[PDB]
This record gives structure tokens, C-alpha cells and sequence, in this order.
């Protein structure tokens, strides 16, 4: 029928006339007087309402809205507070420098304000004011200005304050880790953790290839290593995951990194405590496999297939970055530094007077660079990949984590249990190396490593990580006293991973008899009990060590790689990445008995 | 002017109605005017603007020491009473651009028996010496027993003697309102046109003014001469004052003068 | 079929559709003109309701504003704050007396 | 009545959408409707007022201490059956204009065996000891063997006496659904009207009340009359309740009350 | 056939369509003054504006109020602060515990930080912020959570 | 996209007024448009979406370690101009729907010296393996003597390998842009249109696909072959690119379909 195939050539406007019928009809039984159905406009004389210089009349002539002489709208009937008239508002106060919450579903939260570790900042807040009913605080904590301006969160959670000129800069320095190595699966069918990342993250763009690691296949043992000078790197681009060789999934070297998901996990937080997305850029900088002493300032070496060292090309970089904030007109802040290292230089004795070294000339040099007034909060995740003789790496780390310059957010042979070095099942090419950790393994390591930074930063309390803190020997019997942050600590028995011999425990002195450990056990929730295989008393340098024993000295397998054995009995929270229960394992440690 | 918008379909303010009259709605809504004087507003010294308002209008303040004007009913209409003792200037603002402009004013003489009478000229405390390079507006009336003449003219060198810029002025009683309107344009040329109860009783146009007809200055004095306070003060009533940044007299704005008489004539005429 | 059956049945309102069928496309393409018109305000039974005195609502039909028992209008879109939300805050911090 | 503004061209929101029915808002609409009460919103003993709200609106709560009526399904309708333990009243407030109202509501008798049956009474609480020059409103019906005849009467020198206001009644059956309306004016004069799903059974009119043949207290008691508890409690079912602030029968409100009995017709009958 | 089924699918619009064709009719008629007086609402690509989402502009074109990525509306004529734009207000000052309004008239009003009875308690009052023109505090009372605002 | 209000009677704010060219109005009304792609926004192998914007829209990046391609203003239009060296992939998203889309784009040849072009292609960072059971949308243009025939096809087994949907395969000369449109609907099958500057070239249709050519994914990469750097490339230019959600071929949305080709001839063609 020709009406029919007329109403089939025309079915878009027909449903739209449907959907809008409702209002077509409206107009069309009143189209005669619709002129006289509308609003009128008409200019007035401006006698007495001098400082009322627009009006804005209902049916009835009472005046709704008018603009006053400085041009700021002013309501008859007046606007709601947010917090008042609507359910939910968080209040401050101050009881000798800390802050307790008020409003909340039960009791006050209380957020100190004396920081934990040593180098910490006494906050002292004062109460600048109520934004959308919540309380927006000034503490003495150095984030751009000598003076941060932060607000409560729903839990007390005290957040940066929004500003749309103002970027948070989120930074990953040190080995092959950082930079994101092999770590291209996270499941059967899905390659990337974080295929897409929420609004207002970016990274560096570069000419032609963009990325995290701003387009360098960075390596020292490879030959094929990359520099990006300054005026490579152009503008800023969308976040995601990028792989650098661009190719099929079996030659692919760097696919994604922490930075992603870290970046991810952050925002999201500041977005649940404010209620406004912040601007966050993702910055990736470092070299696979670089010596301690080569990652210096003053004597570094060159990087191999480079004419610069790694501490020049980060210099660069930043200046990159500032200058391109400056032309877009915004702000840069490093909110925080991610690290991972301690698989290279693990041999060296004076790992943490150089480590400590480099981190304070980073420090400054970000201070210097950014125009900040604070240093940036330096967290990493203990690595656990070393031979029987790296002990020195963990040792300098846990001494600077206890000095203040550096915060734990836990060990690495988590992974073991999670698929973190390898998924239950994929088509392998390529032996899947157990030293470098897949997509999953990274995205936990980020979780966990923000989780810390978050804790740090917004609650001003850095998280106990589960340590040995001093041992008594008796006889053939010694005992180990463990802090966590709970207190209460066990052993658990059937982990993703395999026993390390004595729950993980190795025992040496200086001594040709060296007793090594015959038996585990726990007798208290606080301390360990391990029985020796002969009596101890009175020896010399009797040293005990905790996820520190090893036997990969040629490949890295899931038998052979140190890890623990002993975790913390009150669980983080379910995690978000891959819906497991997270939880606080011990970080390898080595103390001596008193 | 402060934009009115109403609305229909919002909600209810609890609180008195803002009403205005339908005289000043029409009266605001005039295309082109810029300024607009009421004898209704006229404080006890100061005359406000209307249109504008007293925070942004120019105030035509009374600058001398004689006898402040007072307001005067006539014939049951509201007027300002000049009687030779009121000098309402505007100081520090350009009352007209000369580029184009239109003046219409109410004047009602009051059983006059002064003979030269100066309702308009140019500012007594004017910053630029007027001269042969700067002309302003001058109205003079001359009475002749009982019968008054108008003349439009532009300040001469002497800043007293004006050149004439109309030639031909028919005579009217000295009992009856009259509407005035001056009207000047680059492309149109000079217009004046007075009216009285009975009809048009003057309608003069220069088409091609010389140099010393066209005017360069910009601001006007009412009720004195140029700094004379003898016997050449104003003599009568004022009323309304209009103030338009347009040509009336030309042939795009033509309705637009309809809708003004008729404002005008309906009111005070 | 009851496709069929329906089509039969509804080829009178096809056939009066295709009749003005240039008139519908033309309304079709300025619809946001006309249903910028069709503004309404019929009063509704305040039961399950007592808090919001007057509602306003949007085309879907949920709420925009509405006037609290008090009189005050409540924004279900939060409104910006000018520090917050726009590129420019002056924030103030009590150091030794002075001021940071 | 909370007025609700829809608005299509404007920033989308993101709560669930507020729906309200067609009835809601056709009911309403109806101009005059002060007081609305529906019996789908009954709930232990307490009646809250549909259109104005729990707070703003005046709430029939149960008195007695007899078992509280719950809500029947009668004929696939829903209605307040109160079985003679019921006494809603009004405290504290006037559910009627004692000078103009409409009183509105439908009265279903499921079997009833009772001689006397008492809707509407006045409130036991009367604050200003009611006698002969403080009357108010009472409905009395009365039951035959299986015909039942509605009166309106006032109140005279004691709560139970009744003062009648017509003359002829008509009767209708036992089990049937009433709808009955009261209207008062100060010129009109009393009107009454009971209706059933059949035609109009009565039609009743007074436009010379006596002193004692109007109303002036508006304060109503449902279910039993006075403080008198021994028998003539009424036993059977209401309905929906409106109250109109001007009276719907007297001329110029015929379309209002139409459109209110035919809903009323197409919802209970 | 995919003429037939998208027939039956839209059947229903079709037939809401031809119920009012007559008022159909009757507005495309006239579209020139509904066109002239109505308010135009139509999409555009979102380059340059990222963060408003929706934008709301007057006759002459200028934006008024916009919607940010966040859900936040920003109104481009800034809101009247009450107490600064109406003749009203009331702010607090700590002067040694006790409260002194200053947006009052004539004189600042003292509310005393110590009790008037030897059972209660001392307030150490701070200045919360500000809302609706006057001043709201946090007192070490305890209300509901051992502080009161 | 960003839906623009633009209100009639409104408080004036002070700021320069939003400016939109009419042609990015008119495309962006185009009911069922999600994707579009302008070679005026590509700056430095990136070509951000215009319709959804930067920070929403999918960024075509580069994905080789060449020199990137960059806009050249040929023909007297603006095209993105890769000299068989560069390749354009949506990182991690999805740019067409698999259940229904329409892609239509603009290819302007150069000359091409080659005899296999491969302007539309599968990623190769693919979550899933492409394999029989995940296919892709490919388009091959096969160039033997300066003619250039254009053909759709889905991917197979080995994911370079191609399995084709049409059966004819008309041929244009290699010194005109043309226009590709594909459409694949569920109820509907598929639909090809290939358009040049005189008229259409091919007009191919397939109402019944198997299993082998339906679409099962929705990620799509231009300019380059995967897993395989050789004399395979796309030695041409993209004007525009435009992803539909519904099938444009359909007769519902043929009206649409009749505007959107009246937009780009009137651009390119």
C-alpha cells in the first residue's frame, strides 16, 4: 500500500511525534492564545529599584529573582543549605590537634594530628569554613603552599580540597616494576586490569606514541633503550593502558603498569570524600635493572643506547611538565612518589645511606621544579625477588621505612596466592617468568600501595605493616614479638603459596655450630615461638630473619621464591580488583635478640 | 531601566505585588530613549532621573543661591515653577550626543510678563570654554504682549549670542502648555517641531546647517542664560523632559514620534 | 497472525498518518520548540508529600527543586561553589598571628 | 495541595521519577476541595487528610476504646467499616465552614440489622458546652426492615437531640452504596442530595432556615453521636470524604459538582 | 519482511500519532510563532567544552548556567550570598571562651564560655563556618557525639 | 554529546556568546549518531572524538614506531593523509555495536601504487583471540590497474584472514573521494553503499548472513594490516568518520539516511 510503504520511509519522525504528542496537543489547544501563554519581557523605569538592576516576576507579580548592583542574583525565596535542609553533613572540631567528626551515623571519628613515624607533620587544623555542608580545614601540612587546604570526608577521610587549576601529579620511579614488565594477562580473556580509567587522568603525549612510560622501551641489559627529550613531549591525552612494542601479546615487553590502577583507586577515593573528580597525571620514569649507584645524582652512569642518565631524563621530563602546566595555566603538585626497587643492587651494604641519598635529591629537586613547599609522600611495596644473598635490599629498606623517609605498604609474595606471577591458565609461548607479575599482580600491588599512600595522606596515620621488632632466646627456645597494626597475629595454614620451612623463619650467627631452626609455633597472638635444633645461649651475632630465606639462584619458580608465612588476624576490606579479601602479610625482616 | 520578566509556570513568592503603572511601561519601552525627567520625581532641589534612576542617572541639581524651585500644580497637571530662580544643571554628564539626539520637553508659561525667557542653554561651569568650536543647544522665547516666539539655536563665540539655526517662528499664547522637540542627525539634518492644544502650530527643518549652526558640545543647563542671573532666568513651569539618542524626525522613526506626542499630549496637553 | 491482524486493523491510523505525513515530519523536526511551550502546574494531593510544599520536575519526571516545609527551595542538582568548582579560592591559615 | 510543576525543556536530574496518578490529580484539581479523605490511606485508627498532608491537614483518629475499624473490601471496593466500635473525630480543629461548605461522602451498609445508624455527629469534645444557640451538623439513618431513610439535622439544647431540616425523606435498600451531599450557604439556603448507582433517590432543599435550622460549629464525629455509647452506634462502611469550602449546589458550580459525581459514581457505585 | 516487522514494532506509536493528527496538523500550521517563541534546545558536539555537559544559554547567546563533569551546576551570574547582598547578618568571635556577635546593631552580645552552676561544662567554642549569613560554631557540650554544632 | 539550551527571555550574562558553526549543529542532531571523527581535531596521531569530546570519546592513536601521519589539504578539502606508514586504534574500547551499527566514512585515494588496502582492520591488542567464533569488520581495497574495487569482509580464523559478505563488486577510478557506508542490522542483515562524486558505484545487500560473516565484536583499527609490517597498508586519506548506533539502511531510518549523505557530498564530494 503506498501509505504503508510512506509510513515505513518516515518511522523516526513518526515515534519522535509519538513521544512528544503529549506536549504537541498542549500547544495546539491553546495555538491561538500560545502568544499570550508565554513569558513577557518589558523594560521598566529604574525608580526606586536603583540596586535592583533586572526582575524577575511570577503570575501573581511578586518579584522571585533579581540582580543587584554588583551583578549577584538574589533570591525571594531563599536556597536550602546543603547540609541542613538535606540528610548528611560532617562537622569538625578540634581537641588538642586532633579532629573528631561530628555528624556521623554513630560516634565522633577521630583523625590525629601528631603523625606516627618520625618525620611526620604535627597538623594543627583550624576550621576554615563549611562548603556544601562539609567541613573544609586548614592544616599546617606542606602540599602546595606551607598550608594545605583539605576537606572531611564521609568517614573523616581528610581529602585535598577540589581545584580545578590544580593537578596531582602521581609519580613512579625505580626498576622494571614501576615501569610495568611483563605484565601483559590478568585473566583467560581480558589482557588489562583497567581497560578504561574513570574522567580527568592523563598522561604525556608524546609525537607518536603515547603512553604511561611516555614511549621508552627503557632497559639496561637491553640494547634497545629510548630518551625522550623535552621537545618530544607535546599535551596530555585520555587515560589507558598501552602496550609499548605494539605488537601481538606474545612479544609484548611493557603492557600495563601500578600507575593505572593506582591512579584509578585515587581518584575514585577523593571523588567518594569531596564529590568532585580530581585532575590526576600518570608519569612513568625509570630504567630496568639500574645499580643503586648508577640511579645517583653525582657519579650516574650512562644509560646503554642513550647519551643521558636516568636522573637527567627525569629532570627533563618534569621540566617538560611544568612548563606545559604553565601554558595551560594550571598547577603541578606530586602528590606522592610510587617506588620499586631492590631486585639489582640487593648485594650492597650501603644500599640505604645511597637510597635515602637519592630519594632526598628527588625531593628537592621537585620542590624546586614544581614550585612546591612539601616533599612528595614516598611509599613503596617490598619486593621479593632476590638470591640467597639479598638481604641487604629489604634490610635498608625496612630501616628507612622505620627512619621516616619511606612508608611500607607490604611484601610482594602476596602474588604467590592471588595469580599475581602467573593466571590459572593461558597459552604460553613464552615461560612465564615468576621475578616480573602479570596485569593482576600489578593492579594488587596498586591497590595495596595506594591504600597506603590514601592512609597517609588523608588520615594522617601510616599503617603498621606486620614486623619483627625484637627477640629473646632461651636456651634451645627462642621467641619473636610481632607489631601489627591489630596487635593480634597468626600463622596461616593453607595459603595460595607453600610453606617456607619454619612458618618462613631462618636463624644465623656467628658461630661454627649455627642451630638452625627444628620447630614453629605460635603461643600467643603477639609473639612466635620457634624451638631451636641445639641450645643458643651465648653465642655472638644471633641474628633471626623472617620471608628472607631463598634458594633461587638460578630461575625464579613458585617453590624457590622467598615469601612468608604469617599475616595479620584482621582483614583491610575486600579488595576491588579482583573481589579477594585483603589482608596484612608480613614484611621479610631480619632482627637481632637482645 | 531594570528588565521586568514574568513568568507563568513558577512559583509563588510570598510577598507584596510589584506593580507599575501602564504609563511608565509604555512611556520606558519608547525605542531609542535614553533619558526621561518627571516633575512627579522632582525632589526638593534635586531632580532625579527616571529612566536610569539616581544611582546611574544624571541628577539635574539646582546650582544657585536664589530661592530653590518648588513644584506647582497647574490646571490640575504637576510641573517644576521656575520663576526666574532655579538654574537645574547636570555637572559631570553629557545630557545629549550631538552625533544625533532628539529633546522634547512640556513648557507652560505662567502668565508671563518677562520679556526674553532662556528654558535651555549651555552649562554655566562648563570645563571647555564654548566658543566657535563648541556649540550646544539654546532655547530662547520671546514675548511680545501676551505672544511668545521659540528659537533653536547654537552657542555663538561669545558663549551668550547664539546663531539661530530655524528661520520663521509663529507665535502662541503665553496661557497654554507646549510640547518642544528638537531633533538633529548627521544625515537628516535640524528639525523642530511645537505643539500645542489646538494642533502642530511650528514645524521648521535645516536640511544643510553651516558650521556654526552644527553642535559639538554636549551638555545643557535649564532654567538660566550662561552664567547670567539678571533678567534672562526662565520665567513659568516645566515638565516632563525626554532624551533620545536617535533622530525622531527621520523616515525610519517616524511611528516612533507618533507613540511620543501621543504620550505626551494625552498627559499635559 | 496477530501481527498480521493488527497491521489490518491499524491501517486506518496508517492511512490517516500518511495522510498529514509532511505535516508530522515537520512538526518531528522542530519538536523541541513546540514541548518548550507545554509547561504545566496542576495541584497534587500533598500525602507522601509533606515536606515539599512545591515541586518541580524535569521531562522524565523526576524532581529538580521543591520548597522545603520552611520555604526554602532545595536544588536536587547541587549548585557549584565559586571556590570549589571555578578556577579561582584566596584560603586563609592562622600561623604566630599572622596570616597565611 | 502541593502543586506540581512540569518542565520539558530543562537539566535532566537523577532521582526516580515522581508519579502520581490520573485520579490524584483529577481529584485534586476540583475547585474548592479543602479537606479529601480516602479510605486507602486508613491505618490503625488514624485518618490522615489525603490532600492536605499529615501536618497541615486535620487527622480523624479514633476515640473510644472499643475495637479500632480496619479497612474492608466491600463489592471489590475498598471502605472504613466500622462495626458500631468506631468514633472518628476531629480534635482541636473544624473539618467544616460553619458558614458555606460540601459534605461528601460515601456510606456503604453491607447488612445491617440496627434500627438507628449514626455517620456523622458532632464531636463529643464540643469546647463550648453545645446547647440551642450552638448547633451542629448530624446525619441520622434510619433503618426500617430493609429500608433505610437519610436526614440531615442540627444539633438543639442537647448533643443527642436533633433538630430536623426537611420534611419527606425517600427510602432505599439495605445493601446498596449510598452517596450522600450536604451544601449550606447564607443565601442559597440548605440542599441535600443522596444518590445510588441507580438514579438520584433524594433530592432535598430548605431556603428559609429558622434559628435553629442552621449550623454553626463545623466540628464532625463519625461513627456515633455525643458521648452516648449504649446503642445507635453506626454500623456499616464509609467511603471517600470531601469537603468543599463553597457549596457546590448553588448555581454557577453545576459543572464542578457533575464532574465530582460522576467520579464519584465511576469510583464507588 | 523488515518493513513489516518495523511496522509492528512502532504500531503503537503510530496509532498515538494518528489520535492527535488534527492537533498535529494544527501546530505544524502555525510553526513560524512557535518557532519565533519558544526555547531552542538541540545538541552539539562536546569539543572544547569537556567539563559542561549541558549548557544553557540566553537570547543573545552567552552561557547562564552549565553542568559540570561532576554533576555540579555552575551558574555563570555568581548567587547572592545572604548577609553580604541582604541588610543582615550575624558572625562570632572566641574572645577567652566567651561568644561575641558582631553582626548585630548598636552592641556585641556576649554568650559566656563558662557555666553559670558548678556541674556544667566549659565550652571551648570554634568558628565552624558560615552559613545563610549567620555563624556556626562547634561547642565541646556534648549533644549527640560529645561535641555540638 | 552536549545538549545547548538556548533560552528566549533570560537575565543577560556578561561573556562573549557561545559560537557553533551551523554544520556541527546539523550534524549533531543526526538521530542514532554516536562516533564522529573530523580530520580538523587531529593533532599529532591523535584524533580525539568531536561528537563525545576528549575526555569521553575514544582517541584514534597512533601505533607504530613511523612517522605519524599528518593533515594535508588535498583535493581543496582537509584529509588525514597517511603515506602507508601509519595506523589509527581505539585503545581499549569498542567502537561499533555489534548487535547493530552503521559505519560510514570518507576515503579519498592518492594514487595508490599498490594492489592490497587495508583501511579497516582488527586491533591487535585484542582481550580475545580473534578466531572463528570472534569476528571483526574489514575493508579490503584491491587496486589492479588504477581501479580499485572496495569490498567488505569479516574476520576469520587467523584474524588477517578475510571472509566477504557481498557477491558484486563494482569499481571507481582511483582520483575521486568516495564515501563507504556499511550497516548491519539483526532483523535486517547487512548493507553496503558506496557512493562517488557522480552517483553510487556499488549498492550491495545481504538480508541473509551465516554464521562466518555476522559480527561479533565491535573493536575496529585504520590506516595499517596487524602482525605483518609489508607492502600491506592504506596509502590513502579518511575525511570523515561517523558511527551510528541503529542500521541507517533501514527503511525507518532511511529518511535519516538521505540527510547524512546530503552532508558529506555537500562537504567533500
Amino acid at each position: 500500500d503506498p501509505d504503508f510503504v510512506a509510513v515505513s520511509a518516515a518511522l523516526t519522525d513518526i515515534g519522535l511525534v509519538a513521544d512528544g504528542i503529549a506536549d504537541v496537543e498542549l500547544v495546539a489547544d491553546n495555538i491561538a492564545s500560545i502568544s499570550s501563554l508565554a513569558d513577557t519581557s518589558a523594560p521598566v523605569p529604574q525608580i526606586g529599584l536603583d540596586n535592583q538592576e533586572r526582575i524577575e516576576t511570577d503570575a501573581a507579580g511578586a518579584i522571585l529573582r533579581s540582580i543587584t548592583r554588583d551583578g549577584r542574583a538574589v533570591n525571594t525565596i531563599p536556597l536550602g543549605v546543603s547540609g541542613l535542609d538535606t540528610s548528611g553533613q560532617r562537622l569538625a572540631y578540634v581537641t588538642g590537634g586532633d579532629i573528631s567528626v561530628i555528624g556521623g551515623s554513630g560516634a565522633a571519628v577521630t583523625v590525629p594530628g601528631v603523625a606516627n613515624w618520625t618525620g611526620g607533620p604535627t597538623l594543627s587544623p583550624q576550621l576554615a569554613g563549611i562548603v556544601d555542608g562539609r567541613s573544609v580545614l586548614t592544616i599546617n601540612r606542606p602540599f602546595a603552599q606551607a598550608q594545605q587546604a583539605v576537606m572531611v570526608g564521609n568517614d573523616g577521610a581528610l581529602a585535598p580540597l577540589p581545584d580545578p587549576d590544580l593537578v596531582h601529579i602521581l609519580l613512579a620511579d625505580g626498576q622494571s616494576l614501576s615501569i610495568g614488565t611483563n605484565g601483559r594477562w590478568f585473566s583467560t580473556t581480558q589482557m588489562h586490569a583497567t581497560p578504561v580509567l574513570p574522567r580527568n587522568i592523563w598522561m604525556l603525549q608524546r609525537s607518536g606514541v603515547s603512553d604511561v612510560r611516555v614511549g621508552r622501551q627503557s632497559d639496561w641489559n637491553a640494547g634497545n633503550s629510548t630518551q625522550v627529550t623535552a621537545e618530544q613531549i607535546l599535551g596530555f591525552i585520555p587515560a589507558g593502558p598501552r602496550p609499548l612494542p605494539n605488537v601481538i601479546w606474545s612479544s609484548v615487553i611493557f603492557s600495563e603498569s601500578i600507575l593505572e590502577r593506582a591512579a584509578k583507586i585515587y581518584s575514585d577515593r577523593v571523588f567518594a570524600a569531596t564529590g568532585r573528580r580530581p585532575h590526576v597525571l600518570i608519569i612513568a620514569i625509570g630504567v630496568g635493572g639500574i645499580s643503586i649507584d648508577n640511579m645517583q645524582k653525582t657519579g650516574a652512569a650512562t644509560i646503554p643506547n642513550t647519551t643521558t642518565t636516568k636522573y637527567d631524563q627525569d629532570l627533563v621530563i618534569l621540566n617538560r611538565v611544568k612548563a606545559l602546566l604553565d601554558a595551560q595555566g594550571k598547577r603541578g603538585v606530586v602528590v606522592g612518589v610510587l617506588r620499586k626497587h631492590g631486585e639489582t643492587s640487593s648485594a650492597d651494604t650501603a644500599y640505604a645511606t645511597k637510597a635515602t641519598t637519592q630519594i632526598n635529591d628527588l625531593n628537592t629537586d621537585i620542590k624546586s621544579i614544581f614550585g612546591q613547599a612539601g616533599n612528595p609522600i614516598w611509599i613503596e611495596h617490598v619486593q621479593s625477588s632476590h638470591n640467597a644473598a639479598g638481604i641487604e635490599s629489604n634490610k635498608a629498606l625496612l630501616a628507612m621505612h622505620l627512619a621516616g623517609t619511606l612508608h611500607l605498604a607490604g611484601p610482594d609474595y602476596q602474588l604467590l596466592g592471588r595469580q599475581g606471577f602467573q593466571v590459572t591458565g593461558v597459552t604460553t609461548p613464552p615461560n612465564p617468568d615468576f621475578v616480573h607479575p602479570t596485569a593482576r599482580g600489578y593492579a594488587i600491588i596498586a591497590e595495596e600501595m595506594i591504600d597506603q599512600l590514601w592512609q597517609v595522606l588523608a588520615f594522617n596515620r601510616r599503617r603498621l605493616v606486620t614486623r619483627a621488632s625484637a627477640a629473646a632466646a632461651s636456651g634451645s627456645t627462642i621467641d619473636v614479638t610481632f607489631t601489627s597494626h591489630s596487635g593480634a597475629i597468626e600463622a596461616v595454614a593453607s595459603p595460595g603459596w607453600t610453606d617456607p620451612g619454619n612458618l618462613g623463619f631462618t636463624y644465623t650467627d656467628s658461630g661454627g655450630s649455627v642451630p638452625t631452626i627444628t620447630g614453629a609455633s605460635v603461643l600467643n597472638p603477639t609473639t612466635v615461638r620457634l624451638t631451636m635444633s641445639a641450645s643458643v645461649a651465648g653465642r655472638s651475632n644471633r641474628l633471626v630473619r623472617y620471608a628472607l630465606n631463598s634458594t633461587a639462584v638460578s630461575g625464579f619458580t613458585a617453590t624457590n621464591k622467598p615469601r612468608g608465612m604469617i599475616r595479620d588476624t584482621t582483614s583491610l576490606g575486600t579488595s576491588e580488583v579482583d573481589s579477594e579479601t585483603r589482608w596484612a602479610w608480613a614484611v621479610p625482616a631480619e632482627v637481632s635478640v637482645t | 531601566p531594570s528588565t521586568l520578566i514574568n513568568r507563568r509556570i513558577d512559583f509563588t513568592a510570598s510577598g507584596s505585588p510589584l506593580v507599575v503603572s501602564t504609563r511608565d511601561r509604555e512611556i520606558a519601552a519608547f525605542t531609542g530613549l535614553t533619558r526621561w525627567y518627571s516633575p512627579a520625581d522632582y525632589a526638593n532641589g534635586h531632580w532625579p532621573d527616571r529612566l536610569n534612576g539616581v544611582e546611574q542617572g544624571v541628577m539635574l541639581s539646582h546650582s544657585h543661591s536664589s530661592t530653590t524651585p518648588t513644584t506647582a500644580t497647574i490646571g490640575g497637571d504637576t510641573y517644576v515653577n521656575q520663576a526666574g530662580n532655579g538654574r537645574l544643571v547636570g555637572f559631570e554628564q553629557a545630557l545629549i550626543n550631538p552625533s544625533a539626539f532628539t529633546l522634547a520637553f512640556v513648557w507652560h508659561p505662567n502668565g508671563l510678563t518677562q520679556t526674553n525667557n532662556w528654558p535651555v542653554c549651555t552649562a554655566f561651569d562648563q570645563v571647555p570654554i564654548p566658543d566657535t568650536n563648541n556649540r550646544a543647544l539654546q532655547v530662547y522665547m520671546f514675548n511680545n504682549a501676551g505672544n511668545i516666539q521659540c528659537r533653536v539655536s547654537a552657542s555663538g563665540a561669545t558663549g551668550n549670542a547664539a546663531t539661530n539655526i530655524f528661520s520663521g517662528w509663529s507665535t502662541f499664547p503665553n496661557s497654554v502648555p507646549v510640547i518642544v522637540l528638537i531633533g538633529y542627525s548627521a544625515a537628516a539634518g535640524w528639525f523642530n517641531r511645537v505643539i500645542r492644544t489646538t494642533g502642530v502650530v511650528q514645524n521648521l527643518t535645516n536640511a544643510s546647517p553651516t558650521t556654526a549652526q552644527t553642535i559639538n558640545l554636549g551638555r545643557l543647563q535649564f532654567g538660566m542664560l550662561f552664567q547670567t542671573t539678571a533678567s534672562s532666568n526662565d520665567q513659568g513651569a516645566l515638565g516632563d523632559i525626554m532624551v533620545f539618542d536617535r533622530n525622531l524626525f527621520e523616515a525610519g522613526n517616524s511611528a516612533i514620534l507618533t507613540s511620543v506626542i501621543n504620550r505626551l499630549t494625552t498627559d499635559y496637553l
